[PDB]
């Protein structure tokens, strides 16, 4: 019980974290991926 | 019409030139207002200031 609610807060907290569009560098690599997708196909 | 055949040349002249001001602005943007406005995407503001 004590560690399935470590287990059940820390599921949240990455969730929580996920709400911000935070960019970076490996971006790039899948917006190459639109051009392959949506422009070259 | 001389004058007006000559003012076509002013528009791709000046067309021309403002390719100084983009890129200090470009790196204005990059060094700053995009990476202020939390990450996009292009920024409108920046392409209206330059405009």
């Amino acid at each position: 019980v004590k560690h399935t609610a470590k287990a059940e807060n820390m599921i949240q907290l990455q969730f929580r974290m996920e709400q911000m569009v935070f960019c970076q560098d490996q971006i790039y690599s899948v917006v190459l991926k639109k051009v392959r997708e949506e422009i070259f196909n | 019409r001389e004058d007006f055949k000559n003012w076509v040349g002013i528009l791709a002249t000046n067309t021309q030139k403002v390719k100084n001001i983009i890129h200090e602005e470009v790196e204005k943007y990059e060094k700053q207002y995009r990476g202020k406005e939390l990450l996009g995407f292009v920024n409108y503001k920046t392409f209206e200031i330059i405009v």
